[PDB]
């Protein structure tokens, strides 16, 4: 299957949903960001401190422009990098939860042979992965593949991709 | 607002006056308007917040505990000796290197610590001797030269001629910089 | 000469070294416990297993207890008295049992139930094996009492604390009976005499007062709504505290007058105000009964004429079904708002006996806190009063911080207690008399002199023994006409606060402690075993512990944190706090 | 906070580190203690939440040094809806748990005279609460005329013109100039107390 360098739109959608601990469909990207936590002050800030790290450049007043102008105004200086945040996000994901037999180098060759799918659409499936987080125990590798099957189908399914 | 009225008086003047009404007040209510009734320390701070001998003798294993290696050596009365030991970071100029004497100090196996006129700071001396070629010898001598200097001599005896070589450490010892009152002499260093 | 005796379940196992002449006793009874002794599973999980060394020790003294017989001397007497002795020298070294069991659930994985089966076990075989608590036990708290650095006080609390108050009685029946039983058949033989000798109690009590059968079988206990009835509630709660001060005096070794003398003061909440003052009488074990008789009397008649003066009546189903369909409590007689002024909650109480008739108006029952008061009135007109106070609270979950702090809505909660008759109201007040006749015909009086300790009012906090008039008469107006400003009450300076009372956990004793928090006072849950995570205030085994652990002070604000001075070498004056000790100059800054 | 990082590792004399308009994350926080090497951390919760994260805080770090630095919603700069009594009445007994924090108390203060009560705690009996005493003040407008800031001359003037108002009405600057006061929203619509200029 093709390769495809990951957006900035689902980079955006995934450190958004990650940082609230809500899965990735209960977050709509049709909504400022002031409006999402306007609730606490803190929250707001190391979001786009997150956002900042991850990009590099935000634009002037990010949190009363809505997430889906942003996503593009993101996308034509960014270029399909898993960057610094999203890097540790996903080194935290491996190290964090049990995968206690293989760390991230083995997760992308599974996806990239037993499903066909290159580097791009793994950082894609990543961050799928990221923003349904099992939290709880998961008992062993069994499990681990089992999850990055229906990650992969989400990836699939959001993007529009088939397997 | 209310108490902004005064323009272009000294910070010095103003939070002077703040601490100066607080200590009237406070010695007005509990100590009765006499200074005497206030207890006086050598130097106040480096306490952290988290909460009697004249000549002893310590010896260091690879055991003991060196939050109770340092409490005991320091002692209990606030000197000299109680900064040396217990202060953190010294002042090599403006600069905060972390204090050399805990490095130099640090509990290991085979060093053994005497203080001498331990109750007096005028003329106390902590003098540490470690195994020198297997025979225990002096190697440290941390005490004072004229009031205001803490003298290290950090000797060596494995020298050219047998007669050992002494090391002048010297530190500025200010108590009125309770924080920091250490700070190592630069100047013909 | 003792040869070795292996005792094991699983993986947990313990050596006890039995005397070779009763090691063929100890084989036998090991391999009848061995018989009785269950599969071990992983961990224990499963109930009736031990999980620990200790549990197991505890199981072994239990079974042969329960062989062994007081009255006729048998061959088990010195395996009992044997395994005893070790079991003391092997687990609780020094300090009481007590903090032994609460060490077991903090440390280990045990669970609460296992631990007072592992005490009622130890008690058990200590009372079989002829070796009561005779010897003055060396708690710390009551040594410093003796030397005078703490002074110690006991609240007993009144209702509403808990529901199952006849569970924790349960409880206290199975886990300590040794040392309760002898109390609770003699209540309940005093309550069986009550009913027949009051004119129409059976009546009252349309299931009986069989308290003993309800102990001993579980089955045989009615419904809860008849025990949470006042005329049954009242002299219970009165037993369960009475039982809590022989239980701690036993184990202390204390006589109820001696354990009476250690307490500087002592005071209870609406009924519990009888027990203290039934306690500030009782001199001995033997002059024992003869307090308790009269507090059981009282709480009985308090029980009775007042059910008569205002008896509950059956609510309409529509307001049940609002009251639980809008997340309130079940419409009873007193009702609890948390976080309102007194100036409010009068305001609002004034505003709906505007409409209301004379007779079925409110008034403040209990001053708790300053922010935490109970009104007492009809279920009906609570419910009244409920609607209008839910109109005024914000929703639960409503963030009111980016409102300024003045426009905001005032977030409360209002809470139905579980009481079946409204406590201090002026709908008790005609049973009064008929209980001033039954205080007389039953010859039951308290005098000024035989009052040892001050024991203090619930209205005024004053002294009861200094009163011209009858305390008897004053106490029924305390409890059924006169307000209970809880706040006004205890005034007295007291280093550690016991609450005898029913509730445990959500006991007379937390409410106080929250109320005259940093004020350096300790409470002490003497009514409960249990691990305090915060370590904010004590429970029972704080009463037994002898090491450091049992001597615990709360921090008194003003004198732990005391604004300072000091000077240094060179006489510069600072100002002495945390903050300036920290930096080693004045505790002012300028910020960023 | 990299910078911080290098400058304390060359060990330049900076004592600590305050992080104004808010608190950090916990694990910013583990982050900042054991890595930026301070002496103590400086923080100004704004609410209850807030002051509840400085707790967590502290109790994760319960060897380090932390200064509450409270501040009501009366102070000058960027300011919450938050009184400066009330939520302290509410968290101080939680608070005091904690050997390691340090529990400076701001806002309203140009005067050691009205500090007082609170430096002995005698402010809470006025509340019907026990005597609640501070380790520290922080005064932001009393030094805001002095003569060694850079503030200009004139502006000083309109400072010293400023009457200033009780605690009691402070809460009404949100709506008119309370004393020559008024509240104003930020850049980013964080409410700030500024001088009710023309401008």
């Amino acid at each position: 299957i093709a390769d495809e360098p990951v957006k900035a739109s689902l980079l955006l959608h995934v450190l958004v949903a990650h940082k609230l601990k809500k899965s990735l469909d209960s977050i709509p990207m049709s909504k400022t960001i002031k409006d999402l936590v306007g609730g606490k002050s803190t929250v707001q800030n190391e979001i786009l401190g997150d956002l900042g790290k991850e990009f590099g450049t935000t634009p002037e007043k990010p949190e009363e422009t809505p997430l889906e102008e942003l996503a593009e105004t993101f996308q034509d200086t960014f270029s399909g990098a898993l960057g610094k945040q999203s890097s540790s996000l996903l080194s935290r994901l491996i190290s964090s939860k049990m995968p206690g037999g293989f760390t991230i180098t083995v997760a992308r060759k599974y996806l990239q042979t037993r499903w066909g799918l290159p580097s791009g659409r793994q950082d894609g499936v990543l961050l799928v992965a990221l923003s349904n987080e099992p939290a709880a125990r998961l008992g062993s590798e069994a499990d681990a593949k089992a999850f990055l099957d229906s990650m992969a189908q989400k990836y699939a399914s959001i993007v529009g991709v088939d397997l | 607002a209310q108490f902004t009225k005064v323009i272009d008086e000294p910070i010095k003047s103003i939070m002077d006056g703040i601490h100066d009404g607080h200590i009237k007040k406070l010695l007005h209510q509990y100590y009765g308007d006499d200074e005497s009734k206030i207890p006086a320390v050598e130097y106040f701070g480096g306490e952290s917040p988290v909460d009697s001998e004249d000549s002893a003798v310590f010896k260091a294993t690879s055991s003991t505990d060196e939050e109770s290696w340092f409490k005991a050596l320091a002692g209990s009365e606030i000197n000299w000796r109680h900064a040396s030991f217990l202060c953190s970071f010294i002042t090599q100029d403006k600069m905060f290197v972390s204090n050399p004497i805990r490095k130099v100090f640090k509990p290991s196996q085979g060093m053994v610590v005497e203080i001498s006129n331990g109750n007096t700071s005028s003329k106390t001396v902590v003098t540490l001797s470690e195994p020198v070629q297997g025979e225990l010898k002096p190697t440290v001598i941390l005490k004072l030269l004229k009031e205001n200097i803490i003298q290290m001599e950090m000797i060596e005896n494995r020298t050219m001629d047998g007669k050992p070589v002494s090391l002048p450490l010297l530190y500025n010892f200010n108590p009125d910089n309770g924080f920091a009152p250490i700070s190592e002499v630069m100047e013909d260093r | 000469s003792t040869r070795p005796l292996t005792l094991s379940h699983g993986s947990l196992e313990h050596v006890l070294l039995v005397p070779t002449a009763s090691f063929f006793i100890a084989s036998q009874l090991q391999e009848q416990f061995n018989k009785i002794l269950p599969e071990p599973t992983e961990g224990f999980a499963a109930d009736d297993e031990p999980t620990t060394p200790a549990e197991l020790v505890g199981k072994f003294l239990g079974y042969v207890s329960s062989l062994v017989e007081p009255s006729k001397v048998g061959q088990f007497d010195q395996v009992l008295n044997l395994c005893l002795t070790e079991f003391e020298n092997c687990y609780l070294e020094g300090n009481d049992i007590h903090a032994l069991a609460a060490k077991l659930l903090q440390e280990n994985d045990t669970t609460l139930v296992k631990t007072k089966e592992l005490i009622k076990n130890y008690i058990t075989a200590r009372i079989m094996a002829k070796r009561p608590f005779d010897k003055k036990s060396n708690s710390a708290l009551f040594r410093a009492v003796g030397e005078g650095n703490a002074q110690l006080v006991a609240i007993f609390g009144g209702q509403g604390n808990t529901d199952d108050y006849f569970e924790e009685l349960r409880d206290l029946y199975q886990t300590y009976h040794v040392l309760v039983g002898d109390l609770i058949k003699f209540s309940a033989e005093t309550l069986s005499e009550l009913i027949r000798t009051t004119l129409d109690a059976e009546k009252v009590f349309t299931q009986g007062l069989n308290i003993l059968e309800w102990l001993e079988n579980p089955s045989n206990t009615p419904d809860k709504d008849y025990l949470l009835s006042i005329p049954i509630s009242c002299p219970l709660i009165g037993v369960i505290q009475l039982a809590h001060y022989v239980v701690t005096a036993k184990l202390l070794g204390f006589t109820p007058g001696e354990l009476r003398s250690y307490l500087k003061g002592a005071t209870g909440h609406s009924q519990g105000l009888v027990t203290a003052v039934a306690i500030a009488e009782t001199d001995s074990w033997e002059s024992f009964f003869v307090s308790v008789r009269k507090a059981i009397t009282v709480l009985f008649f308090i029980g009775v004429r007042c059910y008569e003066a205002y008896p509950n009546t059956s609510l309409p189903p529509s307001i049940l079904e609002d009251s639980l369909e809008n997340n309130e409590g079940v419409p009873s007689p007193m009702l609890s708002i948390s976080n309102l002024t007194q100036e409010q909650v009068q305001d609002y109480v004034n505003k709906t006996n505007s409409h209301l008739p004379a007779g079925k108006q409110v008034e403040i029952s209990l001053v708790n806190g300053a922010k935490n008061l109970v009104v007492s009135g009809p279920p009906q007109s609570l419910y009244g009063l409920n609607l209008t106070l839910r109109k005024a609270k914000a929703p639960s979950g409503l963030d009111q911080s980016r409102i300024p702090f003045s426009e905001r809505k005032l977030k409360f909660s209002n809470r139905f207690l579980p009481v079946a008759s409204p406590f201090h109201s002026h709908l008790l007040v005609p049973a009064s008399d008929l209980i001033n006749k039954d205080l007389v015909k039953n010859n039951v009086s308290f005098n000024a002199k035989d009052i040892q300790i001050p024991v203090y009012d619930t209205f005024d906090g004053s002294d009861l023994r200094v009163l011209s008039g009858s305390i008897s008469e004053r106490i029924v107006d305390c409890i059924i006409r006169l307000p209970v400003k809880w706040e006004t009450t205890t005034q007295f300076k007291a280093t550690h606060i016991l609450d005898f009372g029913p509730g445990g956990a959500s006991g007379l004793g937390v409410l106080t402690h929250r109320n005259k928090d940093g004020t350096g006072v300790r409470v002490i849950v003497a009514g409960t075993l249990d691990i305090n995570p915060d370590d904010d205030y004590g429970f029972k085994q704080e009463i037994f512990d002898v090491t450091s652990n049992g001597l615990k002070k709360n921090p008194n604000w003003l004198e732990e944190y005391h604004p300072k001075l000091i000077k240094n070498k060179s006489g510069k004056i600072f100002v002495e706090t945390k903050f300036s000790k920290l930096i080693g100059r004045p505790p002012l800054l300028v910020p960023g | 906070i990299p910078l911080i990082k290098e400058l304390r590792s060359k060990g330049y004399p900076i004592q600590f580190l305050t992080i104004g308009a808010g608190v950090p994350s916990l694990e910013v926080a583990s982050e900042y203690i054991e890595t930026l090497g301070l002496k103590y951390l400086g923080l100004k919760p704004g609410s209850i939440d807030a002051i509840s994260q400085v707790i967590n805080i502290a109790k994760a770090h319960p060897n380090f040094p932390i200064a509450l630095q409270w501040t009501g919603g009366r102070g000058g700069g960027h300011h919450s809806f938050e009184d400066a009594h009330t939520p302290m009445l509410q968290m101080y007994s939680k608070i005091r748990r904690h050997p390691n924090i340090m529990l400076i108390f701001g806002s309203g203060f140009g005067s050691a005279d009205d500090t007082y009560p609170y430096l002995t705690g005698e402010w809470s009996t006025k509340f019907d609460y026990p005597p609640m005493p501070f380790d520290g003040f922080l005064f932001g407008s009393r030094v805001m005329i002095a003569k060694e800031v850079k503030t200009s001359p004139d502006a000083k003037k309109c400072i010293a013109a400023c009457t200033g108002v009780p605690d009691d009405k402070w809460e009404q600057t949100y709506k008119k100039p309370t004393g020559g006061i008024v509240t104003v929203r930020s850049e980013m619509g964080e409410p700030i107390h500024k001088i009710a200029t023309r401008g």
